[PDB]
């Protein structure tokens, strides 16, 4: 993974110092989830990350997205997804049936607009893709709307953002 | 004897942005420490030379 | 421009994203554009000063 920011995204989660993840029961339907990494190993077997759920194409297609999470509650929501990358267009059109899926995440402050770029990147651990880890926190009494065309990586959840003393360090 | 200071940098926030804004808040924090310091400093060096000048006359 | 569904405020989804060309002495200013376009119908007289803004009750 590659994160745009990467030194914002660190900086934020160290201020909080709570991975309390609570699972949502998002509204994906009509495609398939929990795609699967062979470089990614948990017991021995083909794998992916835990939090982040890897869409892909179902029957053949991969339907537009519009999915939506209100936030009813006096916190903040902290909502970690991202944007894969291919290799190829071959990689590409594999997965889904889209070939330039644009993406959307917005809330009722601001939108974000992501266009995932096929490139041949130098492999790393025998794979040339790469993804992209955004970021998006919703206010109390907002709601956040998801659309998408292709290349999403959804959350499995939220991430309780709040204030706090904690803070990261480098040692050994 | 204060000095003009109509143009600053914004001093509240209500979002978190991310790196710019933490810079912004260290440096904040940084000057009114600093100034916090030279103020105390000052006030303790002003009241020990006047304690010792009304003495010394 | 990206469409986009974005949540309804105001019973309204669309949004307007907000730009500013400044124009030095001697140059010049060209626009050309084939849709979306929100054009000025002048121009502001930007100036150093003195002025602030602050927020308050
Ligand atoms: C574009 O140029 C890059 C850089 O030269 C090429 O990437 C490199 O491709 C070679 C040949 O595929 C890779 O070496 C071998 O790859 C396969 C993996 O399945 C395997 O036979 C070997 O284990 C060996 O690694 C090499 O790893 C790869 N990366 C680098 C950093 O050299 C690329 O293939 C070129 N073409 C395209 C269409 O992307
Ligand atoms: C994509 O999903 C979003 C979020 O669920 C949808 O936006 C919401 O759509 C509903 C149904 O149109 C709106 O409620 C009603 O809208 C109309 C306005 O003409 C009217 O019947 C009522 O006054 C009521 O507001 C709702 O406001 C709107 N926004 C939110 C924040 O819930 C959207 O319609 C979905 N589909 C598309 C194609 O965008
Ligand atoms: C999500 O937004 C996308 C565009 O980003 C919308 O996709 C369009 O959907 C219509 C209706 O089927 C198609 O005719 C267009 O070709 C699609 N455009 C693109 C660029 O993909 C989509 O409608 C939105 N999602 C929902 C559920 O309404
Ligand atoms: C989930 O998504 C489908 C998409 O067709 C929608 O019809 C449905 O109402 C959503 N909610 C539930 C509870 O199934
Ligand atoms: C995906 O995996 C998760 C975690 O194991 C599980 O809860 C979920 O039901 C799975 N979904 C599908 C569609 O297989
Ligand atoms: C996939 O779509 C094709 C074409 O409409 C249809 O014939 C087939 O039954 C679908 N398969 C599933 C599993 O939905």
């Amino acid at each position: 993974y590659d994160v745009p920011d990467y030194a914002s995204l660190r900086s934020l989660v160290a201020s909080s110092g709570t991975l309390e993840f609570k699972n949502e029961s998002f509204n994906w339907t009509g495609v398939t989830q929990n795609g699967t990494s062979s470089a990614c190993i948990r017991g021995s077997s083909s794998s992916f990350f835990s939090r982040l759920n890897w869409l892909t194409h179902l029957n053949y297609t991969y339907p537009a997205l519009n999915v939506t999470m209100p936030n009813n509650e006096q916190f903040d929501k902290l909502y970690i997804w991202g944007v894969h990358h291919p290799g190829t267009d071959k990689d590409q059109i594999f997965l889904y049936a889209q070939s330039s899926g644009r993406i959307t995440v917005s809330t009722k402050r601001s939108q974000q607009a992501v266009i995932p770029n096929i490139g041949s990147r130098p492999r790393i651990r025998d794979i040339p893709s790469r993804i992209s880890i955004y970021w998006t926190i919703v206010k109390p009494g907002d709601i956040l709307l998801i659309n998408s065309t292709g290349n999403l990586i959804a959350p499995r959840g939220y991430f309780k953002i709040r204030s706090g003393k904690s803070s990261i360090m480098r040692s050994d | 004897k204060t000095n003009e200071k109509f143009h600053q940098i914004e001093k509240e926030f209500s979002e978190v942005e991310g790196r710019i804004q933490d810079l912004e808040k260290y440096v904040e924090d940084t000057k009114i420490d600093l100034w916090s310091y030279n103020a105390e400093l000052l006030v303790a060096l002003e009241n020990q030379h006047t304690i010792d000048l009304t003495d010394s006359e």
